[PDB]
């Protein structure tokens, strides 16, 4: 299957950088109500590299 | 064993590679330099009540002149400290004059960078450059008030603002805007307080923020704790209109 | 003799020999100090339980670095000795050289450098070894007392806890003693270091050492009827 | 060739507890057994030798019980060979004290200085560590006798009563059973090798694996005497108490 | 330009005792039999000495050597190990014995020197242990005649009789009824002559079989008879006539 | 298996593999030739111009040992100039003790001695160049060549590098023809001729001919590289000898 | 299996490293004979088949250790030359310390000491050649000595080396075992030649010519090769015979 | 006992949620755990709760279990007719020894 | 990859390629691109300065050695430093005794015989730097490039850095006009400002980026930047 022809184009995804973790959680946080005025990159910046 | 003589497949050395995590974990320092005063303002780490605030020192006397901010593997860092002090003094006595703040950035680095391995032009005692970062600022004549910001690579870039530690990042993505030549020292001082308040875990407080400057009339001098409160309150007012 | 690099970083940016330095110290049994504005109180457990040791010439970890600056200890046991008389050497050099005794705070450095250079050289394994440092400072009666990390750090607390168990203990000193105002008295003092070391340490008054370490080199011993009189106090206010 | 090649011996353990020095106390526990009984009066210090062969000159030839000088005798157990160095380096070290200062050395320094010898190994000395425990009988005036042992660790530790070798738990309940701490050197010689004995699965312990001394300042004149016993004075004192 | 080696390669295995002296030891075992007899007028060392080719001459390969004029020694186990070892000796012995006390070492504290050499062999790293026991068979005022054996492992304890090598377990017990408190010279030949033919049979000239005795006194070998109160040479090599003779008052 | 990988350890089949693994760099190297002639030795090498980036005569791998002595060398290009310097260290000593010129007997055994003493160590590698040296003394034309693993023999004719396979084809043949050996003069010629025959082997780039020579009765026993009239005529007339 | 790789003590006791270096003499295929003469020590050795490459005069198996001492040397070409400067070396020490050179048996126990050095470190392995060193002592007389790389050293009254040293062994044995005589008693040492080259060519079985000779002759207070034109010379006396 | 000794596949985190790390108990816990044993033991009230709590060394409740074990069967051998304050106090010193027995010392350098 | 050897420097692999030169070669191409070219009379050295970023300022690639010779780093950073402390003592020392200064051949040399002395024996990381040598002499100019491996040759044009060979096709159709180009700096510069402009893809210039030094037989080593290079632009 591997082998060319059947498969055009391969693609590694990776746990991203800190700007785009901050803004999956930020989706999710939006979501639910919270006290506003929040630091989205500030609860990221704790949490090391990580799976949405 | 993975030497420094042995380099990862891209060539870099391995060392400077597993450093940059070092410094991350490091405490937040945040450097803004101007041509009215470099203001270094740092995060105080504490852990309990019980700690004494006083005793613990991140702004480091290098010179009369001469001031530092230390992020990365403190106690590696404590010794970079002491033989950045023994430089100093000896070019002081050679040629009876006050080092400028980049020739001294380059004799820390001559000093990081030797081994273990074992050499044959050099004298090796160590294993590997300290896996630290140092922001070296101070003021001469001849490039006014500067601040230097000196990587584990054996790399020196001089900056106008330069963030190190957690924070570094988002520090950083302010800094390029608010930062301008116009600023001045009482400028300086508000700038630096307000993003270390976003990138502080807790509160702000007066006793766990240090500020210290460089100005040339006064050499190196720690801001009593007065000065440092009366800025946060200031700052207070402002916010509260939001 | 031994040269080669142990101090390569983990890719998580950290020395592994100074990770496993940490994981030693918390199996030294248990050392606490609480100073007052007017001592430092040291608390200590001994070895003790074993019928036919004499206690005499069983060696006392807390130990004379100088008159006015002692020094107790959590790690291997093994490691603190060459630790002391390192400390006593400097102590001397100081009033050789110097002079006068060591400033309290010049000899906390001392020890830290030691620590220091183990990680600079790759050859040399840190000591897995925090000590406390208290003592007076030269011609000043002001109380110091310093903890040590064996990674090479050091800081000035009001009350600590190295050694077994610094949870319990921890959550003790947070609510029983509070920093706006010290304990006044020697008497107040001893009474709370006394309660703090008992809580993971289970009664005895024959196993454990209390030093009492007062200005103008005063160091002197409570007795074992002088311990149990607090323990007899706290007994009462478990009751109620 | 020697770059690849590691055996490394001075890494920092991850349980605190150096993997190297764990098994030179197995290796230890191998080598016949020595017993420190400490009285008021004296040291009583008496050691089973380990061979039992018979075409081997045992008699003549001490082998753990070593007289380092008038006050100190050190009972070996461990690496015989590894031993023979350090009995050397602690003859000199006490002479050297002896010549500075003309006091005998205290037991305190002597001890200490040794097991920093076995400590500076492992610390960065690159070297594998002696593999021996010596209990040193010592004396002097001012702290009356003194008993320590050393750890190839080098970690030493005062008792009232030590066991080393083998059977070190079997030995040590006896003793905490039997010996009670107001009996004198005299109950201990008894003591010790009706003790032994039963430790040991020989039928009866002769003279002839035996070594026994004392270190007592129950002689006359306020003096201090040490008398490796010769094998067959063990021989008398050993039909005494019936063990033969 | 030295090896990259820092430590000790000699480990503690995981159960006690170290890799390299258990090592060691084999090669002592595997190599060619010897034998001695302690006397009370004497000591008897005898050893094989098979020819390794006919065509090589058989009388300059040696296995007694010399390290006083008063005591010899011989050994089992590495070939060249043992040579160099004896240079070391006549240095540690000779010069600073002369430089302390001006004599001939006594037997007791030679042995004793060879026992810390063989343990910092093992020690140092680089330098893999010497795996060779040798009897050293002397004489002294104090002891009498002496047999202490030397173990490889840096111990030496003395022994009325020993053996090393393939045959050791053989020869101890024939010896061992054998033995008697009080000893002439000339039975502790016979009776060592009479074990050694059951080590390998065959090949009994004198020439192939290596004889020594630590025997009595000579101002006759010393070469000067002018004063005879001097010590002779204690220790004899014995020719291959002299062993012939023994081989008929057997 | 693992006596192969370390180092100056022996191995099963006898003597480390690491010398071997020397040998293969000097093969995968430019032709060098050397030639023992009636009145001397006559040294050409073949340079390959990749590009005319390069500046004509003067990427010479030629570099005279005292001032009678050429070397020139093939393989790894590094280890060649460590062990060009060890000759001239060696020539130099030898006069502090004897005031006069080495001989190139001499030259040869004292060179051969520092090859050895590296691959009895684990620590330093192997030497990856082979060494085509001599001159004219004293006692004579000498020709010499230090194999990478350390041998000095006495040759009618030397080479290394690629395109030794036509060059010692040719050689022997040369060798059968004239068994009363050449002038220096005619053999810079037949230099030309053999580097030829070797550049079919390495047609991939052009290249620059170089000759250098020293020779007893022409250059008087000091060696200099052949350049201008000498060195056209060699180019010209091997040319048309070739075609 | 660490242990057997590098040079320590394998389980066994064996040296691997030594093993395997005696197939290393045997890889570059000389064979040799040495006899002894009445009051010469006659070795004969082989040479491969010159190159036209080579020049076919030159030696490089022979070095003349000192006026008393030759070596012949049979094993790796590159490490006999390392060998060749210890033995010259050692034998100029004995001459300013001791005031003469030194013996044959004396050289082989220096020798010896040192092979077994360079088997303990590491980064020293034995020289991986057989040395065969000829004299003759005055003491002695006529003497060979046979230096192995072990450290491991014997005299021989006539000594073989080489894959095919097993035919030469019995040739040698019929020759020196049945006449009942330790050496070669004729007294011409020229005789002595004749009947070496003699010996060679029947034991191996192939006939030797000047190209393949070389031929040694240790004499009192003299070691030299015959001259080219000599060598021929005793070809005339060979045939005929 | 752990999700390691799975092959680890337990799906949707966030629908496991929460996961619950216990520790063993401590000081204050095993006082109340203890009370219900000693309960079970006749007359083992004369021993003040709390002080039965102090002269033993720091153990988790599955110790006590062991502990109340022990003080039966020591009543078992001694053929005590009734349990009594003397058995409880004897239970907590064979108990503790055994626990230490079981212990290798590898020795604290 | 790792595999093959390179935590030991003496083995090799069957071909007898050492990877440490492989990944030393590539370090290179990571870091600053610098272009040389030369005429018979003078001699240039283009660098690119380069920063981290915006508020950082740029910083010199060209590192002057001395009057009469310099040098330009493109690999590693650290290494450079200490080559170029080492070269200048080694000018000073030549000039001291000899009288003669340092010409920039022997000093190729003594260079390689350094970085190959590490690489030879355990202990010591290959000099993973790639410099370009610049000098002018009696003798007139010369460009050397001063490989990882320790080898040095004599080139007219050279570019080094990712995306090399843009360079290098300009300089072979330029090099007979460059060279025939004699006492003249403007023509040269002019040149070499178009040499480094193939290099880049989807990268831009900028005159005060752009330092430009020439070192020949009117001028001592001399760098121009700012106002001055807009001139030769």
């Amino acid at each position: 299957l591997l082998r060319p022809g059947r498969i055009d184009r391969k693609v590694e995804f990776s746990l991203p950088d800190l700007e785009g973790r901050a803004n999956i959680f930020r989706i999710h946080s939006k979501s639910m109500s919270v006290e506003r005025g929040i630091r989205w990159e500030l609860i990221s910046r704790l949490c090391p590299n990580s799976t949405g | 064993d993975r030497g420094v003589s042995t380099f990862s497949p891209e060539g870099r050395l391995f060392q400077v590679e597993y450093s940059l995590e070092a410094i991350k974990l490091g405490s937040t320092a945040i450097g803004i330099a101007t041509k009215e005063g470099v203001v270094l303002g740092v995060e105080k780490r504490a852990t309990s009540p019980l700690l004494e605030s006083d005793s613990i020192e991140k702004i480091v006397e290098i010179d009369r002149h001469i001031g530092c901010a230390m992020s990365g593997l403190t106690a590696d860092a404590r010794s970079m400290i002491e033989h950045a002090r023994t430089a100093a003094v000896t070019h002081n006595l050679y040629y009876d004059e006050d080092i400028n703040v980049e020739s001294l950035t380059q004799s820390v680095c001559d000093l990081a960078l030797r081994f273990g391995e074992g050499a044959s032009g050099e004298e090796r005692l160590m294993s590997r450059p300290f896996g630290v970062a140092l922001l070296i600022a101070g003021h001469d004549a001849d490039d006014g008030y500067q601040l230097f910001h000196a990587e584990p690579s054996g790399t020196f870039y001089r900056y106008n603002a330069k963030a190190i530690g957690s924070g570094s990042e988002g520090a950083q993505a302010e800094l390029l805007n608010e930062w301008h030549s116009s600023l001045t020292l009482k400028e300086a001082e508000l700038l630096v307080l307000k993003i270390l308040k976003q990138v502080m875990e807790e509160k702000l407080d007066e006793n766990n923020a240090q500020l210290s400057c460089i100005t040339k009339q006064d050499g190196f001098k720690i801001y009593d704790n007065e000065k440092t409160a009366e800025l946060i309150k200031e700052l207070k007012e402002k916010e509260a209109a939001e | 003799g031994y040269d080669r690099a142990l101090s390569i970083f983990s890719p998580d940016g950290h020395i592994f020999q100074v990770e496993y330095a940490l994981e030693a110290v918390k199996r030294g049994t248990c050392a606490v100090g609480v100073k007052g504005k007017n001592c430092v109180v040291l608390g200590c457990e001994r070895r003790s339980t074993l019928k036919l040791q004499d206690t005499r010439i069983t060696p006392s970890k807390v130990s004379k670095i100088d008159s006015h600056v002692v020094l107790s200890f959590s790690g291997l046991n093994a490691d603190s000795r060459i630790l002391i008389e390192k400390a006593r050497v400097e102590a001397q050099s100081h009033r050789l050289t110097l002079e006068d005794p060591v400033t309290v705070e010049y000899l906390t450095r001392y020890v830290a450098g030691v620590q220091q250079r183990y990680t600079q050289s790759g050859g040399v394994r840190p000591f897995g070894v925090s000590t406390l440092i208290a003592g007076f400072d030269p011609r000043d009666d002001e109380p110091k007392l310093y903890q040590t990390e064996p990674s090479g750090i050091y800081s000035s607390w009001s009350a600590q806890t190295i050694g077994r168990n610094s949870k319990t203990v921890r959550e003790f000193l947070e609510k029983n003693y509070d920093r706006k105002e010290p304990p006044a008295t020697v008497e107040e003092c001893v009474k709370l270091t006394v309660r703090s070391l008992l809580e993971v340490v289970q009664t005895g008054a024959k196993n454990i050492e209390i030093t009492v370490v007062k200005p103008d080199s005063d160091i002197v011993a409570l007795s074992s009827e002088e311990i149990n009189q607090y323990v007899t106090q706290i007994e009462q206010e478990k009751q109620e | 060739g020697s770059r690849r090649y590691d055996s490394r011996t001075t890494i920092f353990s991850p349980e605190g507890r150096l993997y190297q020095v764990e098994y030179a106390l197995e290796s230890i526990s191998h080598a016949g057994t020595a017993i420190g009984i400490m009285a008021s009066d004296g040291i009583v210090l008496a050691a089973e030798r380990k061979v039992t062969s018979t075409l081997l000159e045992q008699d003549t030839s001490t082998e753990k019980l070593y007289k380092l000088n008038d006050k100190i005798a050190v009972a070996v157990a461990g690496l015989t060979a590894d031993a023979e160095i350090l009995i050397n380096t602690a003859r000199i070290h006490a002479q050297n004290y002896l010549k500075t200062y003309n006091e005998d050395i205290p037991v305190e320094i002597l001890v200490r200085r040794l097991s920093d010898i076995k400590q500076g190994y492992t610390q960065h000395g690159g070297l594998r560590p002696f593999g021996v425990s010596f209990i040193y009988a010592g004396y002097d005036d001012r702290y009356g006798y003194q008993l320590y042992t050393s750890n190839p660790s080098g970690n030493y530790t005062g008792w009232k009563a030590i066991s080393v070798g083998a059977n070190t738990s079997a030995a040590q309940t006896l003793l905490q059973m039997d010996y009670k701490d107001d009996m004198k050197v005299d109950d201990a010689i008894e003591l010790a090798l009706k003790t032994l004995s039963k430790t040991t699965d020989s039928s009866a312990l002769t003279y002839d694996r035996l070594e026994f001394a004392t270190i007592r300042k129950g002689a006359n004149d306020g003096e201090v005497y040490q008398k490796i016993f010769k094998p067959q004075e063990i021989k008398d004192i050993l039909v005494k108490t019936g063990i033969t | 330009m030295t090896d990259r080696y820092s430590f000790s390669l000699t480990t503690f295995s995981p159960s006690g005792k170290l890799g390299q002296i258990d090592y060691a030891l084999t090669a002592v075992k595997q190599g060619v039999t010897s034998l001695g007899i302690k006397a009370t007028n004497g000591v008897v060392i005898a050893t094989e000495k098979k020819s390794s080719s006919p065509l090589a001459m058989s009388e300059t390969l040696s296995k007694v050597s010399l390290l006083t004029p008063d005591i010899g020694a011989v050994y089992s186990g590495m070939g060249p190990d043992y040579r160099v070892l004896v240079d070391k000796s006549r240095k540690v012995a000779h010069t600073s014995y002369k430089r302390i006390y001006g004599e001939y070492p006594p037997t007791k504290l030679l042995v004793s020197e060879v026992a810390k050499i063989m343990q910092e062999a093992t020690q140092s790293g680089g330098v893999r242990p010497f795996g060779v026991s040798l009897l050293i068979a002397g004489h002294d005022e104090f002891n009498g005649f002496s047999l202490y054996q030397v173990d490889p492992s840096g111990s030496y304890f003395p022994w009325k009789a020993t053996a090393i090598g393939k045959g050791s377990v053989a020869a101890k017990t024939f010896l061992e009824k054998r033995w008697n408190d009080e000893l002439e010279l000339e039975d502790a030949i016979h009776i060592a002559l009479l074990t050694l033919k059951e080590s390998v049979e065959g090949e009994f000239n004198g020439d192939t079989i290596e004889l020594a005795i630590i025997g009595d006194e000579n101002p006759d070998l010393l070469g000067y008879t002018g004063i005879p109160t001097d010590k002779g040479p204690r220790f004899r090599k014995l020719t291959s006539q002299e062993i012939n003779d023994r081989l008929e008052a057997l | 298996t693992g006596y192969d990988l370390s180092n100056s350890v022996f191995s099963p089949d006898g003597r480390n593999f690491q010398v071997e693994y020397a040998v293969k760099a000097v093969e995968n190297g430019t032709t060098s030739i050397g030639i023992k002639c009636n009145d001397g030795v006559v040294f050409a090498v073949e340079k390959l111009i990749t590009s005319k980036l390069l500046v004509p005569q003067k990427n010479v791998k030629i570099q005279v040992v005292d001032r009678h002595i050429g070397c020139v060398y093939s393989g790894l290009i590094p280890d060649g100039r460590h062990l060009v310097n060890r000759g001239r260290e060696e020539a130099a000593s030898f006069k502090k003790l004897y005031k006069t010129p080495i001989p190139i007997p001499a030259f040869a055994d004292r060179l051969g001695q520092y090859v050895q003493a590296h691959t009895l160590y684990n620590s330093v590698r192997p030497f990856g160049v082979s060494t085509i040296f001599g001159g004219v003394d004293k006692n004579g034309a000498h020709l010499y060549m230090l194999e990478p693993s350390g041998s000095y023999w006495g040759y009618k004719g030397a080479a290394t590098g690629k395109g030794r396979q036509s060059a010692k084809a040719e050689l022997e043949k040369l060798v059968d023809h004239h068994p009363e050996g050449l002038s220096a003069r005619e053999a810079v010629k037949q230099a030309a001729k053999i580097i030829y025959l070797a550049h079919e082997d390495n047609k991939e780039k052009d290249f620059e001919l170089e000759i250098s020579w020293c020779s007893l009765s022409e250059t008087n026993g000091l060696h200099k590289f052949v350049k201008g009239d000498l060195l056209q005529e060699a180019i010209d007339f091997a040319q048309k000898e070739i075609n | 299996g660490y242990d057997r790789h590098i040079t320590i003590f394998s389980p066994e006791g064996r040296l691997y490293q030594v093993e395997y270096a005696f197939k290393a003499t045997n890889q570059t295929n000389i064979n040799s004979l040495a006899v002894r003469g009445k009051d010469c020590t006659v070795v004969i050795s082989q040479k491969k088949v010159p190159d036209k490459l080579l020049d076919p005069t030159t030696v490089s198996y022979i070095f003349c250790i000192s006026r008393t001492i030759g070596m012949v040397v049979n094993g790796p070409i590159p490490d006999a030359r390392n060998a060749a400067l210890r033995a010259k070396a050692e034998a100029a020490e004995f001459r300013y310390k001791y005031g003469y050179d030194m013996p044959c048996d004396v050289l082989a126990k220096r020798m010896a000491n040192l092979s077994q050095i360079y088997t303990q470190r590491a980064y020293m392995r034995p020289l991986g050649v057989i040395l065969t060193f000829v004299s003759v002592d005055e003491e002695l007389g006529p003497s060979i000595y046979k230096t192995d790389p072990a450290g491991y050293y014997v005299g021989y009254k006539a000594t073989a080396t080489g894959p095919k040293q097993q035919e030469i062994t019995t040739n040698l044995e019929n020759h020196f075992k049945k006449s009942k005589i330790d050496h070669i008693n004729e007294e011409s040492w020229e005789k002595v030649v004749e009947f070496a080259i003699t010996h060679m060519i029947d034991a191996l079985g192939t006939e030797f010519s000047k190209n393949d000779l070389e031929v040694g002759v240790a004499t009192k207070d003299k070691f030299f090769t015959l001259s080219a034109e000599n060598i021929e010379e005793r070809l005339v006396a060979i045939a005929e015979q | 006992n752990k999700i390691e000794t799975l092959d680890p596949a337990l799906i949707r985190p966030g629908r496991i949620d929460r996961k619950i790390l216990f520790e063993n108990p401590d000081l204050s816990t095993k006082k109340k755990i203890l009370g219900i044993h000693t309960s079970k033991m006749n007359l083992s009230e004369d021993v003040n709760l709390e002080t039965l709590v102090t002269t033993k060394d720091d153990l988790s409740g599955a110790d006590i279990q062991a502990m109340c074990t022990e003080a039966g069967l020591l009543a078992l051998r001694e053929r005590r007719m009734q349990v009594t304050a003397e058995d409880f106090k004897q239970a907590k010193e064979r108990v503790m020894k055994n626990k230490v027995e079981e212990n290798l010392e590898g020795l604290y350098l | 990859f790792r595999n093959n050897y390179d935590g030991d420097t003496v083995t090799f692999s069957p071909t007898g390629r050492l990877f440490q030169v492989e990944y030393a070669l590539e370090a290179i191409k990571q870091g600053s691109v610098t272009v040389g070219l030369r005429s018979n009379t003078h001699a240039v050295l283009v660098a690119l300065k380069r920063n981290a970023d915006e508020l950082s300022s740029y910083q010199k690639k060209i590192i002057k050695c001395d009057e009469h010779m310099g040098l330009s780093l493109a690999g590693l950073a650290p290494d450079a430093r200490v080559l170029s402390n080492y070269l200048r003592q080694q000018c000073n020392y030549s000039s001291l005794v000899f009288n003669r200064k340092l010409a920039v051949e022997r000093a190729g040399h003594l260079l390689c015989d350094k970085a190959q002395k590490n690489t030879q024996s355990y202990g010591g990381r290959p000099y993973g730097v790639g410099l370009l040598i610049i000098g002018y002499d009696k003798s007139g100019a010369h460009l050397l490039e001063f490989q990882p491996s320790g080898n040095v040759t004599e080139l007219y044009g050279t570019a080094i850095g990712a995306r090399s060979q843009g360079a290098k096709t300009y300089l072979e159709r330029t090099l007979d006009t460059f060279i025939k180009i004699d006492g003249n700096p403007d023509e040269l510069i002019k040149a070499g400002v178009e040499a480094i402009s193939q290099s880049l893809r989807d990268e831009s210039l900028t005159v005060d980026n752009l330092s430009i030094a020439i070192v020949g037989k009117d001028t001592p080593f001399t760098i121009y930047d700012g106002e001055a290079v807009a001139k030769y632009i």
